[PDB]
């Protein structure tokens, strides 16, 4: 169950997410044309990169049962609710009693993705993805943030 | 790699998952497809490809 | 087709260029830093550049 | 607020759908082939439908403070989920520490309507920028 | 101690039954001259069937000890009053204990079926099945709902 994620990420969130997938060599453009470049998973040349300047990056999520979640929501079959942060769905004690689990998005959105003992397949989750929010608006802002460096 | 198929009045058929996939989904995994070219030239009429899983 | 390509940072003249009626697919390219226009279709040509980026 | 939620129900879950939310004239069909088609909210025909078929329904549901809702599921701020029956969002005695409200969607689906002390469409979930106006600064070139 | 059991049943009701207690072959008619057709526990063929058509079913419900029973009500011998739902007679910890078990009809109507510890027998069972809500006045409520079809 392997989820593209793509995503729009500052400079400083580019360069961390670079590091931590590690990167050997490639070239991130950026919204306003900027550029920077990494050579050895290092940072080698950048062009005049302002701030706010949105890097187009997608990352791979796969949700499975033996790798660790970031954030889940679990209900027994009692009726009790409980979220855990950082652990894989076979960590809990007690999977046996364990009903439903969602994986949670930072949104406050819950995707079902564990149901009826059994993952959720990628095309329900997709399913899900869309469907647990649909009516979210999102703010209208935009500014430039920029202008012709050179003087020609 | 640039061969050259000659296939006229034959039949490709139930090339890959048809049987299994459900009707009147366009979300699914549909696998399998009749009759692949790739950068190659193909001249064959009155075929019959029904039912392959995918293209 | 240059369905993601980084076509870019040319030194002179159009970093794309389609003319004399052709066709490109410049689905999701990159044409930053040109000489000139980053992307260009002249003379009754088409180009499809719907993700693509040019500054 | 609408909310549209696709779910897969059998035939006589659909029927009763069907009869429930009136449908004047249309044909369902489902994941073997088999339909049935509904003309003036009547079973005209139906084609070879066995057990276990799935028909494939689209429903709206509008949402709203003052109107009920069937299932829903509600977050405080400290942590503490809980679950509500036939009761409008409005009505929770205790809706000061409530920051979240999901809509339980008989398939243990979640949709998220309430957030922060509004309905999902009335917020605007600001994303994040630093603070500066245009450089506007000639840089020297490298050519 | 098996009791038949006439109802009249819409066409959700009656396609659930018909698939719950597996009917090869046969063709159902119902109030109003519609009817559906079931070929190998398929549904096939139906007539023009509007909304509220009822259709005549019989069901046998059998009542022993070790079969489930959907609803019951059992007084233990101390004074104590309970209600067992889709359990065995037999599958009470300690039916030592228990003096009545009466069956629940939906109504709010107990039939005793367990006595003296002993079950009741057919007769005194149709007795009491009569005997339990005899004072029960239903709605009288009557839509056509329906015309002859064709244009005649």
């Amino acid at each position: 169950l392997i989820i593209k994620h793509q995503m729009k990420l500052h400079l400083n969130e580019l360069v961390d997410w670079a590091w931590r997938n590690g990167v050997t060599s490639e070239k991130f453009h950026s919204n306003n044309g900027s550029y920077v470049i990494f050579d050895h998973s290092a940072v080698v040349e950048t062009y005049i990169i302002n701030k706010n300047d949105l890097f187009n990056v997608t990352e791979e999520i796969e949700i499975t049962l033996d790798k660790p979640i970031d954030y889940f929501l679990e209900k027994d079959m009692y009726g009790n609710y409980r979220e855990h942060f950082g652990i894989a769905i076979n960590d809990l004690l007690f999977l046996n009693t364990t009903v439903n689990i969602w994986l949670v998005n930072d949104d406050n959105s819950h995707i079902l993705i564990y149901k009826d003992g059994k993952l959720i397949d990628e095309y329900m989750y997709h399913q899900f993805e869309y469907e647990a929010n649909q009516n979210k608006h999102i703010y209208p802002n935009n500014k430039a943030s920029g202008t012709y460096p050179h003087k020609t | 790699n640039g061969s050259h198929i000659q296939t006229n009045y034959c039949d490709f058929s139930y090339n890959g998952n048809r049987e299994q996939l459900e009707e009147y989904n366009k979300d699914q995994n549909m696998y399998g497809d009749g009759l692949r070219i790739f950068n190659s030239s193909l001249t064959g009429n009155y075929m019959t490809v029904n039912r392959c899983g995918e293209i | 087709d240059l369905r993601s390509s980084d076509c870019s940072n040319s030194q002179t003249t159009y970093g794309v260029i389609a003319t004399r009626s052709s066709n490109i697919n410049f689905d999701k390219g990159i044409a930053n830093g040109c000489g000139a226009s980053g992307i260009m279709a002249n003379r009754g040509c088409s180009i499809d550049a719907t993700g693509a980026t040019a500054s």
